[PDB]
């Protein structure tokens, strides 16, 4: 099924490109870098059936991180009650926002 | 203020194009030793635009057993993609500005073969379907080798950015450290635009009118005028490639001039071989790429790939 | 909502697949074939994956035209079809449009599970980087690293190439 | 945005061209000036009959060519990595591929085109 | 023959030695610029962050005003299990601001050539 | 086709197949089966006539769909995961597609179609390799992708090709479609216990594989592709026959012989979980395998069919190439039952 | 010795593209080996600054380092200037 | 998940370096010659607290070096610095190269008048070391309590009872 033979003989046959936290070109760094080393962290050497439950936190923070789907709907509530409290007309928006802003370097 | 860039870009190329068709009749009158046009207009200079006239109010036809929309289809993307090939090329500076020139300009000049291709499947005959034919194996024939000639000339240039060419030559011209690689890719932009002696898609002698030949007044122009425009810009990315001319940044003028006259050059170059040799048998250019330019190519390659290693010569711009 | 510039692309993919998908004739096949590959070039450029954009629309065009040469020798007929020229071409045609502007109005204006997930737009220009570092272009790095890293890659890659060689010759000759 | 717009006007330009083209002049077509040119003689069969290739087996090599084209590109970034004997040593292994696949289809008769 | 071959050898042995000279100055001149580069950065960096914390702290005053009339809204929630800082996904830094912002912020660089 | 071609074929199909049991990412898993197929593809067609061609374009369509089915599912996992690594496939609809791709690489019912007429169209060599060596490389994924594997579907394509490995083998005259319905058959058999113990699936391959191999030897040593031609051997060589007539026996899974080792050991391990409607309905239904077997035996060894004059003339001659693994193979295939406990080995 | 100087002459006087193509390959494949400039153009790769470079905590006991960018320790490049 | 400190708007507040990218790329070595201190001093705290918000005063500390050493320059070289930066302001790459007159000039002023000297080609680039009171953060990723571990496996191997206790098989 699989033959470990690089752990055998320690080649590094592909595992330089199983996980975006390995050793990138230049020490370019993934999006998710730190979420990833806590995941792996959290679930080295005590095998998947434990880990599945108790990394829990730290791969929900990872894919959190990867696919930002909480981000989208929290920001998506803000912009929807801002909307209707615009058109209700009670918003009163800043001049920041509306591009008026004194930008800084 | 980029619309009128565009403008000034792509009117005075099709002017060009009008006065290298007098331009070539010409040169091709007296090195047969004749004159050529020198009746309508003085020497011959109002004889493009009689030309153009009378192509567009002449009738065009649609032949009854053409397939109309790749019909109309096909000569419009010629033109089109002909003015675009034009906006990354430095003179010396670019309209558009990109990372990797080169590469846009390989993948339009493969995208341009389906204007013969389609041009020659749409008009529904025989001649027409020959020489879209010899257009596939043409571009079977020239492709790989050109695409590794580029990559071999590029490496020492460290980089796919056209205007980089500009300052890799700044001291020296690249063809006298790769005059074989300009050798045989000379003649691959011959046999990429079409050009006698590999001017076997239209075929006069052999296919009457070959991929056109169905084609008539405004839609046969705008293959003309498709054709000779890129064999203005390929010539123009020759001389960027291969004779690099010196560019004072408070003097763009002199880089302008220079580059347009070393194109020139290489452009009567291209009439002076039409007018010159016989043309070549189609299997004979497959063989003549395959068999000869595709082992030199592939080691001058290597040779390219290990000498900058050797004499610690890589360029910048990782 | 940014001038949809990326929903219009991919939209345009879809309908190119659409296109060659319900197999009108190996012709007009390969033109959706290489509309798909110059749409999907722009929408992998507009990502910030522009060697990656151009070589796939090289590598298609290469394709298409030999693809082309094949149709002419081995895939013709008297009359080819086109969309409109046999039922089951235009019913299927018109069934992948619909498809596509049903799960595009199903995706819009609401935010359900088609298949795997939900969505709810917003445009594809939320979850970009604001990452401001570099002389380097980050895909070029991670594209020449293969002579690097990724010799083994390079191994298996040239030897089947070789193979491949090998096998066309050895499935062509006959006998 | 600037590369579109450029597109679009290209493309513009050479539809306004075949608009003209197409309505300016005078029209008179009829059916003998409509059918397809075979030199003066009507044609035997028709042009979406089946027609041979003699070099399909070259169309399927420069498929199979075309890819390392793609190998290669990324070149001039590779030469700027600091093991430089490992990077030299792949491409010439590639490149070195390459030319054995050509050697054997040229010994083995695999360019001649078919009679 | 002998010349021909003779003369082309010279004329790419000559290139060649010119070739190493420019590079090598070239290499020179690029390490010139990456250490103007490097020292410049850390001020950079300075005024990125201070940037992008302004921006963060208006779009969270904006929010505390916005989102008071639902019931169950706590302001500035964070959607982590760690509390450690998180690199902003720029549709939070600039998800109130016009759409000019927004697309000069996403397709700026990309777009000019 | 020259030998040093068609040994660097074989070469480079076992190389497709190791490079996917030594794998630890996804991409090359996919590349051994690329590679496995790529050289696959030549070898079907070594005796060119349409028969193979046909075979070979049949074979082709259905890996190379199963290929892309294979890669999205990675590219799904992917996407939810940034996880190269093969492993618990974190994402449900990319391991639903993960195991529809591997059954039909494998075979399995309802993706089964192909397998009779591949066999079919192809030598009895090429025959050999497809049955024997191919399901390497989709079993090892499988294998290693067990613990996420959705019971229910695996079962239910299992059962499924339980029953029509039997009912269409019911059917054949022609050898090789019998050869295809029984590895249809014992597919499913493997893939029953995947779920809740490799081991047995590694042991009931290794069985499979044993018996298969001695099968298709004896079947090239007799020149017999179909029943008749088959009728004719105990008039050349009886002890083939008798050869052929116990390792049908104990492919139909008759104790004391070595094919019921496996199925006996499964019954155990599903009767460990609680599993008892299953392995009852699978046992009764391989009686229909063992049906078949028992009509070829009765035609090759049980009864003389009668001959023909000329076969006198090949009385005069012996076989000139000599198979030096079968005499173990059959051995292996008969009489190894009073060594089950050695499966301990295997895990 | 004597059949191959035979065998290069014919090949020369009848396939000249491949002898030339041959003897660049060659060249190419094994000069590199024997020239002393590859690792300079390794350590002209290494002294390319692309990212910034990151200080060292001062734990005191590190003579090595230098305490500012013109301090005599640390790395040269007055090898770079005289290539 | 609990709420995110942010600082506020008047602490966010400092003198603002308002040059373009050309006067900054002129005097970028020298700038970097002089004000290393306090740059390396905010580098290390930025890559060892992973959060902006923990080297504010850094930052500030950095924008008053730079203020500083721009007002000197102002004092003693505004003209030589005024046509070199003018100069590398009209390349559009912002090459060093094509404008050396004007640098020297820069380079003979800054000397004369302030002793500085600029630096050679990849001093900049160099690895220093920085002294720092701060503390080195013990936790900087936040990172949870780990998990611990499946014990060990322990003792001597001593053969099956009874064998493999398989069916019917005494051993
Ligand atoms: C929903 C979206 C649907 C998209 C529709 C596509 C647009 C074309 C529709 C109009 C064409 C049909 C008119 C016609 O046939 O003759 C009319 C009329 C009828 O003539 P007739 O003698 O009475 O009878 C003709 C026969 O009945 C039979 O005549 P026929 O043999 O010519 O019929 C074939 C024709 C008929 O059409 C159909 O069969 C059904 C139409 C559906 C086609 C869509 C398939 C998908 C293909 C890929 C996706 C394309 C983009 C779609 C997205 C659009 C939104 C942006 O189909 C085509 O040829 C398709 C050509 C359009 C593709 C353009 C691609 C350009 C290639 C450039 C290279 C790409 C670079 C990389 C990117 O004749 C004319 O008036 C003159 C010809 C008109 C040609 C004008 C220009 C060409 C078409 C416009 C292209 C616009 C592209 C932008
Ligand atoms: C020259 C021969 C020689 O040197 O004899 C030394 C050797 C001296 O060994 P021993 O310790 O004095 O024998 C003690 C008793 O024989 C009794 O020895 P044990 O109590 O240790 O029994 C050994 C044990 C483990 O040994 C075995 O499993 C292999 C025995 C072969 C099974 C018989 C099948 C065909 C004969 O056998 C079993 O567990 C019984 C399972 C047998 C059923 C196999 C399943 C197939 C179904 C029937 C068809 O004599 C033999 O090996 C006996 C002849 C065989
Ligand atoms: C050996 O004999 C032969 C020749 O020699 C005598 C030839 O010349 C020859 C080539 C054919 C010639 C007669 C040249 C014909 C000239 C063109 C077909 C006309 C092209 C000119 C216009 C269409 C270009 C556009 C006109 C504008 C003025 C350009 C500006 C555009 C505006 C929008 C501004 C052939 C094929 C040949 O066989
Ligand atoms: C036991 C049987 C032996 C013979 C059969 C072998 C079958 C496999 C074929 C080749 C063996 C594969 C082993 C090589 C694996 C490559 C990785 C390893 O060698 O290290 C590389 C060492 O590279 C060396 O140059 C070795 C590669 C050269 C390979 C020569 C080609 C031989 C292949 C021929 C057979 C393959 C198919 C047939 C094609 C002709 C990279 O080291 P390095 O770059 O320091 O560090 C990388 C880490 N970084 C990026 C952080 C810096
Ligand atoms: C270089 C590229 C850019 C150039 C920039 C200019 C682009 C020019 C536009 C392209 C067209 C050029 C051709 C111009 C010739 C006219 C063609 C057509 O428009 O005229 C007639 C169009 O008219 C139609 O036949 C019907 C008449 C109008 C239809 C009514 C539509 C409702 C509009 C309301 C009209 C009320 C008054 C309008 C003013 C306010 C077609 O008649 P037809 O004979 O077949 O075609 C051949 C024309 N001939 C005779 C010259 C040879
Ligand atoms: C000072 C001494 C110089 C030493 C140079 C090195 C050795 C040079 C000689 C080596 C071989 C030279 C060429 C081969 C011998 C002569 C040619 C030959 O074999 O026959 C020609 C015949 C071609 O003629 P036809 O097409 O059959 O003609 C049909 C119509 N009548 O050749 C062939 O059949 C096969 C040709 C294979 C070409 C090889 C493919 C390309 C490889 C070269 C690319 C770069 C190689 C670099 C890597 C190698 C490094 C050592
Ligand atoms: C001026 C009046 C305008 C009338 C517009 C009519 C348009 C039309 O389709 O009519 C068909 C018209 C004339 O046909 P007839 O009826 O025979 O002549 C009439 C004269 N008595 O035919 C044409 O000329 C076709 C016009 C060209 C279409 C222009 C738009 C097509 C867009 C092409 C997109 C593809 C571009 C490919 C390159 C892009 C790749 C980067
Ligand atoms: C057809 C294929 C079009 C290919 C266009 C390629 C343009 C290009 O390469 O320039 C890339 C350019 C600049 O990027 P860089 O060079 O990397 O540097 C930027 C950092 N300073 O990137 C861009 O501007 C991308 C913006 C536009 C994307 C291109 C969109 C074109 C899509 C074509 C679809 C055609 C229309 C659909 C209908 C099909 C035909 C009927
Ligand atoms: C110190 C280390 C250096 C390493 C060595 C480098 C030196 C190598 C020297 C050799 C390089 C020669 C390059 C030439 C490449 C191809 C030459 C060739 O042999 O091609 C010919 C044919 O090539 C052609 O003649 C081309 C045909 C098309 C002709 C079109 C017009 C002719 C060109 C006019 C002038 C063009 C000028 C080129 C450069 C222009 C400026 C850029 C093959 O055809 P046959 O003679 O029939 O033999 C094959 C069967 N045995």
């Amino acid at each position: 099924p699989f033959f470990d033979v690089q752990k055998r003989l320690g080649l590094d046959l592909d595992r330089w490109m199983t996980i975006q936290s390995a050793e990138q070109p230049h020490k370019i760094p993934g999006r998710c870098h730190a979420f990833e080393k806590e995941w792996i962290e959290c679930a080295h050497g005590i095998g998947g059936i434990r880990a599945e439950k108790e990394c829990k936190i730290e791969f929900d923070d990872f894919v959190e991180c990867l696919l930002r789907q909480k981000t989208m709907k929290r920001l998506s509530a803000i912009k929807r009650q801002r909307d209707k409290l615009i058109k209700e007309g009670k918003y009163t928006p800043p001049p920041h926002h509306l591009g008026k802003e004194d930008p800084r370097p | 203020m980029f619309m009128i860039n565009i403008l000034s870009l792509i009117i005075p190329i099709l002017l060009a194009v009008a006065f290298l068709t007098l331009v070539e009749r010409k040169v091709l009158g007296y090195m047969q030793l004749r004159k050529g046009p020198n009746v309508v207009g003085p020497y011959g200079l109002l004889q493009p635009i009689a030309d153009a006239l009378k192509l567009f109010t002449k009738e065009p036809l649609r032949p009854a057993t053409s397939s109309i929309s790749m019909f109309i289809i096909a000569p419009i993307l010629a033109l089109s993609l002909a003015l675009t090939m034009w906006v990354p090329l430095p003179m010396p500076y670019p309209l558009i500005n990109m990372n990797l020139g080169v590469l846009f300009m390989l993948a339009m000049s493969s995208l341009a073969v389906y204007s013969i291709l389609w041009s020659g499947w749409a008009s529904n005959s025989k001649y027409a379907l020959i020489g879209a034919l010899r257009a596939v194996a043409q571009t079977i024939s020239y492709e790989v080798t050109l695409a590794i000639i580029l990559l071999s000339v590029l490496l020492m240039n460290g980089s796919y950015t056209l205007s980089t060419l500009i300052t890799t030559q700044e001291h020296i011209w690249m063809i006298f450290t790769s005059w074989p690689l300009a050798m045989m890719w000379f003649i691959s932009t011959l046999a990429e635009t079409n050009r006698a002696p590999f001017d076997l898609t239209e075929g006069e002698s052999e296919l009457v009118s070959g991929f056109n030949v169905e084609y008539a007044a405004g839609p046969f122009a705008m293959f003309f005028m498709a054709e000779y425009a890129n064999i203005i810009m390929m010539n123009a990315f020759t001389a960027i490639l291969f004779l690099g001319a010196s560019h004072d940044p408070h003097t763009p003028e002199l880089y302008t001039i220079n580059f347009v006259l070393k194109t020139l050059a290489l452009t009567i170059t291209f009439l002076w071989i039409r007018a010159s040799y016989p043309r070549f048998r189609y299997d004979q250019l497959m063989h003549l790429l395959w068999k000869s330019f595709l082992p030199l190519t592939l080691a001058l390659c290597m040779w390219h790939i290990s000498l900058p290693i050797m004499t610690a010569s890589i360029p910048p711009q990782s | 909502m940014t001038m949809y510039i990326a929903f219009i692309l991919s939209t345009i993919f879809v309908i190119g697949f659409v296109g060659f998908s319900s197999k009108p004739s190996p012709i007009y096949g390969g033109l959706g074939l290489i509309v798909s590959g110059g749409v999907g070039c722009g929408i992998v450029l507009n990502f910030g994956g522009s060697f990656l954009g151009l070589m796939v629309f090289l590598i298609y065009l290469g394709g298409m035209l030999v693809v082309f040469g094949y149709t002419t020798a081995m895939a013709t007929e008297m009359y080819p079809e086109v969309w409109v020229s046999n039922k089951t071409v235009f019913g299927a045609f018109v069934s992948g449009l619909m498809m596509e502007f049903c799960m595009v109005y199903y995706a819009l204006k609401e935010e359900e599970v088609e298949i795997i997930f939900k969505f709810n737009g917003l445009g594809d220009w939320v979850i970009y980087d604001t990452g401001d570092s570099g002389f380097f272009s980050e895909e070029a790095m991670g594209i020449a690293a293969l002579y690097s890293y990724g010799t083994w890659l390079v191994i298996v890659t040239g030897w089947s190439l070789l193979i491949g060689v090998v096998v066309i010759m050895e499935i062509t000759r006959g006998n | 945005m600037n590369i579109m717009l450029t597109l679009l006007t290209n493309v513009t330009l050479a539809s306004l061209l075949v608009l003209i083209a197409f309505w300016l002049p005078q029209l008179n077509a009829y059916s003998e000036k409509t059918s397809p040119y075979e030199c003066g003689f009507d044609p035997m069969g028709s042009a979406r009959l089946p027609f041979s290739m003699k070099f399909f087996l070259v169309a399927i090599t420069f498929l199979l060519f075309d890819l390392e084209i793609a190998l290669l590109l990324p070149l001039p970034w590779a030469s700027q990595t600091n093991n430089l004997k490992t990077m030299l040593t792949m491409a010439l292994f590639l490149l070195i591929l390459l030319a054995a696949s050509l050697a054997y289809e040229w010994t083995q008769k695999g360019l001649e085109w078919a009679e | 023959g002998y010349s021909m071959f003779a003369v082309g050898i010279g004329t790419l042995l000559f290139g060649y030695w010119s070739m190493m000279k420019w590079n090598r100055e070239r290499r020179r001149l690029q390490i010139e610029d990456f250490e103007a580069r490097i020292a410049l950065m850390p001020l950079f960096q300075a005024e990125k962050d201070r940037r992008v914390l302004q921006m963060l702290r208006e779009n969270l005053e904006e929010e505390a005003i916005i989102m008071k009339d639902v019931p169950d809204w706590k302001v500035g929630e964070s959607v982590f299990h760690t509390t450690r800082w998180v690199t902003p996904m720029m549709g939070e830094l600039y998800g109130l601001r016009t759409n000019e912002e927004i697309l000069s912020a996403t397709y700026g660089f990309i777009w000019y050539t | 086709m020259n030998p040093i071609i068609y040994t660097t074929l074989i070469m480079t199909v076992m190389s497709g197949t190791m490079l996917v049991m030594i794998s630890s990412h996804w991409l090359l898993i996919w590349i051994g089966f690329e590679m496995n197929l790529l050289a696959m593809i030549p070898v079907l067609m070594k005796n060119f006539n349409p028969r193979a061609t046909e075979a070979a374009t049949k074979y082709f369509l259905t890996q190379a769909t199963a290929s892309m089915m294979l890669m999205m599912a990675i590219i799904i996992n992917l996407l939810y995961s940034g996880q190269w690594t093969i492993t618990k496939m974190f994402n449900p609809v990319a391991m639903t597609m993960m195991t529809m791709a591997l059954a039909m690489k494998l075979g399995l019912s309802p993706f089964h179609f192909w397998v009779p007429e591949v066999t079919q169209g192809i030598s009895l060599q090429a025959g050999l390799l497809l049955l024997t060596w191919q399901k390497l490389a989709p079993l090892s994924v499988l294998c290693q992708i067990s613990q996420s594997i959705n019971p229910n579907l695996m079962l239910t394509m299992a059962m499924l090709s339980i029953l029509i490995g039997g009912w269409g083998g019911l059917n054949q005259t022609q050898l090789r479609k019998i050869m295809a319905y029984s590895s249809i058959a014992h597919m499913g058999w493997m893939t029953a216990v995947l779920p809740y113990n490799t081991t047995m699936t590694i042991l009931n391959l290794l069985i499979y594989i044993t018996m298969t191999l001695a099968m298709f030897m004896l079947l090239i040593h007799s020149s017999a592709t179909t029943t008749l031609s088959l009728s004719h051997t105990w008039n050349k060589m009886p002890v083939i026959t008798s050869l052929m007539m116990v390792t049908l026996l104990s492919m139909g899974g008759l104790p004391p012989l070595s094919g019921f080792m496996p199925k006996w050991m499964i019954i155990q391990e599903m009767t460990k979980n609680e599993s008892i409607i299953m392995p009852t309905l699978m046992a009764m239904t391989a009686l229909l395998n063992l049906y078949f077997y028992m009509r070829l035996a009765y035609s090759s060894s049980l009864t003389m069919f009668p001959s023909t004059n000329n076969m006198k003339m090949k009385w005069q001659f012996e076989h000139t190439k000599q198979m030096k693994l079968l005499p173990t193979m059959i051995v292996l295939s008969t009489l190894v039952l009073p060594m089950t406990p050695a499966l301990s080995s295997l895990n | 010795a004597g059949r191959i100087a035979s065998f290069l002459k014919n090949a020369w006087a009848k396939e000249p593209v491949l002898v030339a193509s041959f003897a660049i390959g060659g060249l190419a494949i094994i000069l590199p080996s024997l020239s002393p400039y590859t690792n300079y153009a390794i350590r002209i790769n290494r002294a390319t600054p692309y990212n910034y470079p990151v200080p060292l905590r001062d734990d005191g006991n590190m003579p090595d380092v230098p305490s500012h960018p013109q301090d005599p320790q640390g790395p040269s490049l007055e090898w770079l200037k005289n290539l | 998940p609990g709420i995110v400190e942010l600082p506020t708007l008047e602490d966010l507040k400092v003198q603002e370096v308002k040059v373009s990218s050309s006067v900054l790329k002129a005097a970028a070595h020298h700038y970097g010659a002089q004000c290393d201190k306090p740059n390396k001093e905010f580098m290390l705290c930025r890559w060892e607290e992973k959060d902006p918000r923990r080297c504010l005063e850094e930052g500030k500390l950095v924008n008053q070096c730079a203020l500083d050493f721009f007002r000197q320059i102002k004092r003693h070289c505004a003209e030589p610095f005024t046509e070199y930066w003018t100069c590398i302001d009209y390349s559009g790459l912002q090459l060093f190269r094509h404008c050396r007159k004007q640098q020297a000039k820069f380079d003979e002023c800054v000397l004369d008048k302030l002793g500085w000297v600029r630096p050679d080609l990849g001093e900049l680039s160099k690895v220093t070391k920085v002294k720092t009171d701060r503390p080195l953060p013990e936790n900087p990723y936040h990172s949870r309590a780990r998990p611990e571990p499946n014990p060990e496996a322990e003792g001597d191997l001593k053969p099956a009872k009874h064998g493999s206790r398989l069916f019917f098989w005494t051993m």
